[PDB]
């Protein structure tokens, strides 16, 4: 999250609490289909990585 | 002498007369514009990092380097051999009757070599620099200078380097250790600085005199 | 001697004059790009 | 003046967090920390002493 | 002597000018590759 | 200057975690830690003393 | 320089865990030799050696 914020233009100090509960680190897996084209879209599967309780209405970024 | 003409480092007028401004346009509005200068886009939530040539950045030197080197070697050899009768049998008098076989010898060889070297430097200042140019990858070339004339002389603190526009934290500050191509100069003038020079003869002796 | 001419290691100008920027295009948008690099 | 120069090859996987990597993790580590001026000159042996050190017996 | 010419062990330029990169292909995608190695 | 050089054969199974392997686990271990300059020169015996050490009786 | 050389015959059943075997479990040569003036200073010397090997008492 800090890396994303720094890339967007916000640099959080290294020493901080940063105790958030609305985000979850996830692994996204996809099946690259044969003859895949540049502009096409595919379905993905998102699985929680840490100790997230649920991903009910989350958004993958 | 103190009466020799001199130019203060802060040259030019130290005063600015405020401009009256522009006469209002009788458009029926109390609000009146003031000739806006910059029309560029500025984000709201970002950390206001320097982005253009004129942007200014704060550098905290906090430099501390220390290197040491040591080496030693030694080699000692000691020997001593002795042999003597002090009383020889009658039958053995032929071979050892005299001091013919009496022998004594000693030998020593001691060597000790040593070597060492040290080099340390520190810097605990803060200097505001200005962007000099923007590189292809977004890195900013920052150059800045600060002149201070306490009394009877001047000191120039100059910094130059390349700063990645992602290590700037919070209040537009970046440690000097995070700046590539770090060029730091802290020089002085006047008789105070002159007194710290070796002198021509002493320098010549140091660079040429044997030992 | 201390009066011998010398060149500081930080050579060149220590100042940069900010660029005014580009005049806006009257496209009806307050936002104006800045020539992305 | 003092010049501190570093050169080496860094594997782009030992870089941790804030773009920092210990020098012990860099291959082909070339580190120089040199100086100039009379301060540096005073640390040189001197031609005659160096000749005696390299040639004088014992 | 300390004035004898010498070559520092860290030879060559200590600076690298960043490459601008490749001009984008007008394929309708914001993402642009970087010549995978 | 000081040169630290290492050479050997490492089995690609004793490497633990962060790409680190103790030198005791490397076969054909060649380790050199040499120096240059007058500092290194001062640690040499000297031609005459070396000759006496290698030849002088006792 | 110092050379440490080892040679022997190891039964492939005393190797424990991390490919380690004590030297006491190896059948059949350990050398730990040195070079340079440091090693030369530890030699007796020709005359002293001759006296040691030949001089009576």
């Amino acid at each position: 999250l800090n890396n994303m914020l720094s890339q967007l233009g916000i640099t959080v100090p290294t020493g901080t609490n940063m105790q958030l509960k609305n985000v979850a680190a996830v692994m996204v897996t996809a099946s690259y289909p044969p003859f895949a084209r540049q502009g096409q879209t595919i379905d993905v599967v998102v699985s929680s990585m840490g100790n997230a309780k649920s991903l009910r209405g989350g958004t993958l970024l | 002498c103190a009466w020799i003409p001199a130019k203060p480092l802060v040259q030019g007028a130290t005063t600015a007369q405020p401009i009256p401004g522009p006469v209002p346009v009788a458009n029926g509005s109390i609000f009146q514009s003031a000739q806006p200068i910059n029309y560029g886009y500025q984000p709201l939530f970002e950390d206001r990092r320097p982005r253009n040539i004129g942007d200014t950045l704060t550098i905290v030197l906090q430099e501390n380097v220390s290197a040491s080197k040591s080496s030693s070697a030694n080699a000692s050899r000691d020997g001593k051999t002795s042999f003597g009768f002090d009383t020889v049998p009658r039958y053995l008098q032929g071979l050892f009757g005299n001091s013919r076989a009496d022998m004594e010898a000693s030998g020593g060889n001691s060597f000790n070599g040593k070597g060492g070297a040290n080099a340390s430097n520190t810097f605990s200042g803060t200097l505001t620099v200005t962007v000099d140019q923007v590189l292809a990858n977004g890195n900013l070339h920052v150059v800045g200078e600060k002149q201070i004339a306490i009394n009877q002389g001047t000191e120039f603190i100059r910094f130059s380097g390349v700063v990645n526009p992602r290590t700037i934290s919070g209040s537009n500050s970046v440690p000097s250790t995070q700046v590539a191509d770090a060029r730091i100069e802290y020089v002085g003038n006047g008789y105070i600085n002159e007194a710290q020079n070796m002198g021509w003869l002493q320098r010549f002796f140091l660079n040429l005199s044997p030992m």
